[PDB]
């Protein structure tokens, strides 16, 4: 019990851990999410920067 | 027991020494820097019982300990702990014989020079090792993180030494010495935690609330924010056990003490903060270097691994950057672990094997050496 | 039958409440922070015999009593029987209704919040008070001491503070608060005492040894010199005369108790003591400060009140500091009562007028404005 | 207090100001160009306290603030400080309404040209004065000196300006601009009084260490003399007292730090010094203004004040010269203060009576006027 009790505390431990980097990933997912789109709406400002300096 | 005259590498900081033998990818153990000794008069007959503690066993048996640290800020101040904590490392747990193998030491750039003079001194004169080299932390974590170009921010238990590297060289009219560090906001920790109703006064009250930040602890992304919500509900409370069976809650206690690091003024320090001086060691070196230094926003040590620092770090810095830069923070796994790895590496470079101190050198040349051979 | 408005003071300390109105002299009425009550099964009807005694009644019906304090270490933790002090307090001895008068109360800046959010919720929620301050303690000894700038250090019943204070500024990571008192130099006395053949165990035999320690107890500017003679001749003991008859005597334990200030592992505790606390205060705050701290060590509070201890923290802080330097004490007669004072000093200055919380400001805000309106 | 509407005149640096009437010998009044803040919370009630201190003021109650200048490498930035600094300057100081006096404030030609516009500006848009003059710290040092024609040498606290003059006239082409000064000396100085084990970072320490340097430190004639006798002997080593009673014990950190103006290399700068500037500036002119400019080098403004340095210069010009030509230097006792004494010489002039320009031309033509009418 105190094994697998000890084995809950390390499992959570590694669950807590891997939540916490869900958490940071998830995080860096959704400001990546907020980058992947606002680049790509750059990857179109830039691409309208060279359109319009082309034109 | 190494089959090798391999180099042995220890980063001995205010926290802990990291210690293993070069050419691996980690230490073999973490050895807290500590020596601990009875508070309290022996009443039973025949339970053997020491002066005094080290490392591992300081901290096994603390319940009736006082715990010291030998390390301020960067510098061993108690030599007599120290060479307590190197033989327990090279006798009973490293299982080494320094006799056999070069020693490589790590240590800021910008501490006395009393310290690197002192550890050629004993690893030459107490330890006998045939040969010696003190190495800067900014350029062990830029080895371990594949990098020749960067700001190192260390942030450690100790000291944060701001210096930015470029192309291999150091910039030093760039550098801004840093008296901020983990030890601080443990001290900060402990008087918010009394605030809540938990006073954390003696040694194990002290490492119980080191262990309280470990776990428990992150520096937002935005203070302000979490700061607002955290003060407003307990769904952003974090729980504790305490050893006794007793538990504590955290709440914005979780981000204040971390913060200190982005506003030193919390521990009475007259600071920049961990970002501004990460900013003016980019911001101070030539035009044409700080674009490099932007993009090479390096961490080393320490509270690196903190929730919201790596993410803050870039946006505090870019907030304070000029536009058209591209500001971007360099954050590897090797965390808490690259200076040690730093050491390892560069112990083992082929460039590096006539950068050591030998037994007959240091005989010859004094303890001074170590200003003309290592930094 | 009172001239003026004005506000109220009381020092509840985890020993005595000092009670009295701002603007007078001293407290009009001393209390004990006790509320007694009865252990015995009643034979007689038609006694009287109250549920609960407070104070001096708690004190003086004692004999089969079993006397509590709901004040620790600067903390109440009972505030239903602080209610019951306070009460008695005010409409008793003072002959006041808060309901028409501010009150100012006081405590240590690193006591938990709930200390101050409970005093200020009890006056304003059961007492209707027009409103409420919350002083800190090393404030008001500094205004009773004629200082803008020094350490205070006021050595209390239940918790040591030691804050440095420079031109009316708080250097507050510089506070090395304490955890030994006068509460602990008590049962370290009990403990002596019962070696020498004198063991004292319930409430009433507690009352007395804290009683005694207050009129034969000193600490000696030098304890070694002290033991010296006290460990070798009669002539040092002093007579105490207890209750039923019988007498007790003390020698060297007579400073040795005290001595537990320099000396606070005598209880068990991991600290050096008082001096070291000082001197380190000093020592976190800025070169251009500790000069003038140095010149400013200020004593504060009970336990002060023992022969040789101007003098014994005049020698410890000097062994500590720099030579050249000068370490001056200031100790006046106002000692112990010195608090009060800077309540009253306070809780009258013209610009403290606006310090106070209002019952208005109270009911719209709830007790946590405490934490945010009075430091 | 002055009996005569004369020129007030200023020398602003980014260390000292230099203050008084034009026609006298002596500034008035010498304020370090600093505001003070206090950066802690207060914590007493009716203490005063100020939420900005200038000058005497702001060193005076440093124990607490944090001291900021407003001038970077000789520009005003802050001119909401130096409003703070000129208004003390003349109304607690000088005693006087500059409404009622000409004032002359100075800079060198290659300042950027928006500082000499806004001290124009603040004499005439804040202070009311009737009229102004920009003047040129090289012409002041000539007229202080006894000159038409020389070099003046000005390496300050900000940068170093390096201008030949012949014949009252300037060879700008041969002006030699440096970012190295005693800003930067001190700064060296910090880092190696830290290689010593002495850290300074905070304002009293930064202090500190610009006071240890203003009385400890010299050039020497030869330096390399001079270093190998340092790291050979003690009898070069000079003992500095602290506030606190500290005691630093200085070795060839003593000149390693004025080393910089020869070697700027220590402090990162891309220069040879300011003896290859100091050539560069007569060789720049033509050979038939060399000979008048090699026999008249003058030193003026401070760090002409470390002793070896007007025979270092002389020796190290001569080096550089061709031989048959003498090469002098001129070193007066009216060193540091022979610009403010250049400037009551110039203020008063009959011949630069209508070198002043009104409150009234300055109104018509705007801030750029100054570009016209001073420089
Ligand atoms: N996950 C984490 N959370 C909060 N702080 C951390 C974390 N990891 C490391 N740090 C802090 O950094 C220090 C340990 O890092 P380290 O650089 O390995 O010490 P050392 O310099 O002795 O090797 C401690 O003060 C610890 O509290
Ligand atoms: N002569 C004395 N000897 C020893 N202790 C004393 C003496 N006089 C006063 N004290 C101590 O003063 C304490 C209460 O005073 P006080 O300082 O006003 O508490 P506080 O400041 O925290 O409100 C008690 O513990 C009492 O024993
Ligand atoms: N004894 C000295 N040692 C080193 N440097 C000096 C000494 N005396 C004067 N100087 C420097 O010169 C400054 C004062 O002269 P000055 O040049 O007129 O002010 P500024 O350069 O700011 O215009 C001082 O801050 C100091 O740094």
């Amino acid at each position: 019990l105190e094994r697998a009790e000890e084995r809950a505390e390390l499992s959570e431990g590694k669950c807590a851990e891997l939540e916490e980097e869900l958490k940071t990933v998830t995080n860096n997912l959704k400001s990546l999410e907020a980058q992947a789109e606002k680049y790509s709406q750059k990857e179109d400002r830039y691409e309208e920067e060279i359109k319009v300096l082309s034109d | 027991d190494e089959d090798e005259t391999t180099a042995l590498v220890c980063d001995n900081g205010s926290g802990l020494v990291k210690a293993g033998f070069a050419g691996d990818d980690a230490p073999r153990a973490v050895f807290p820097s500590i020596v601990g000794r009875p508070r309290h008069q022996g009443v039973m007959v025949g339970m053997g019982q020491k002066d005094s503690y080290v490392g591992d066993e300081a901290q096994s048996k603390r319940g009736i300990l006082t715990l010291k640290y030998p390390i301020e800020h960067g510098i061993i101040t108690n030599w007599d702990d120290m060479e307590k904590i190197w033989h327990h490392t090279f006798y009973n747990e490293l299982r080494v014989a320094p006799e056999e193998h070069p020693t490589l030491l790590t240590e800021a750039p910008l501490n006395p020079k009393a310290n690197r003079e002192k550890m050629t001194q004993i690893m030459f004169e107490t330890f006998n090792v045939p040969a010696m080299y003190v190495a800067i932390q900014a350029v062990l974590s830029l080895y371990a993180s594949g990098r020749t170009t960067g700001i190192v921010l260390d942030s450690g238990d100790g000291v944060t030494h701001n210096v930015p590297i470029y192309e291999g060289y150091a910039l030093p009219h760039a550098i801004m010495r840093l008296d901020l560090a983990g030890r601080d906001l443990t001290d900060y920790l402990m008087k918010i935690l009394t605030e809540r109703g938990y006073s954390f006064v003696t040694t194990a009250e002290r490492e119980i609330v080191r262990d309280i930040k470990e776990k428990l602890c992150y520096v937002a992304l935005d203070f302000e924010n979490e700061m607002a919500t955290a003060a407003s509900s307990s769904s952003l409370e974090k729980s504790y056990e305490l050893p006794d069976g007793q538990v504590i809650t955290i709440g914005n206690e979780r981000f204040r003490c971390p913060e200190t690091l982005f506003q030193p003024s919390f521990i009475g320090m007259e600071s920049a903060g961990i970002h501004e001086t990460t900013y003016n060691s980019i911001m101070k070196c030539d035009i044409d270097i700080r674009k490099d230094l932007y993009a090479n926003n390096v961490m080393s040590g320490g509270t690196t691994m903190y929730p919201g620092i790596a993410d803050r770090m870039q946006k505090e810095i870019t907030a304070l950057a000029p536009s058209t830069m591209k500001i971007k923070i360099i954050a590897p796994p090797e965390r808490k672990y690259s200076v040690w790895i730093g050491g390892s590496i560069l112990a083992s470079l082929s460039t590096f094997q006539q950068m050591w101190i030998t037994k007959q050198e240091y005989d010859e040349a004094g303890p001074s050496i170590v200003h003309r051979k290592c930094f």
